[PDB]
């Protein structure tokens, strides 16, 4: 018998899944990008009474 | 023979504090995950951590 731990099953979520290969590595992505640039800045029309 | 002068405003008398320090504290969750392994070797003879 070789030497190793044998199959390793992963539980995600709650389920138990049979994956084909599992590894931890990097990978290129990117990221969310939100530009408001002062969406409402200023900007009102009222008057002013007296009573 | 005359010179100009330096007008102080005030407004408002509020009793407000000092600043004794600043910080933010951000929201946390619980999050945590395991790994079930077998000793299969001379690794995990009697307890995990030697000394």
């Amino acid at each position: 018998l070789v030497h190793k731990p044998g199959e390793v099953v992963v539980s995600y979520g709650g389920m138990r899944v049979r994956p084909k290969c599992y590894g931890f590595s990097r990978m290129m992505a990117t990221l969310e990008v939100n530009p408001p640039e002062q969406r409402t800045g200023q900007c009102t029309g009222c008057h002013l009474e007296c009573i | 023979p005359d010179s100009k002068c330096l007008k102080i405003k005030v407004k408002r008398i509020n009793l407000k504090c000092k600043k004794s320090s600043s910080y933010f504290v951000p929201d946390a969750r619980s999050r945590c995950t395991s790994v079930r392994r077998c000793r299969w070797a001379g690794d995990c003879q009697s307890g995990c951590p030697p000394h």
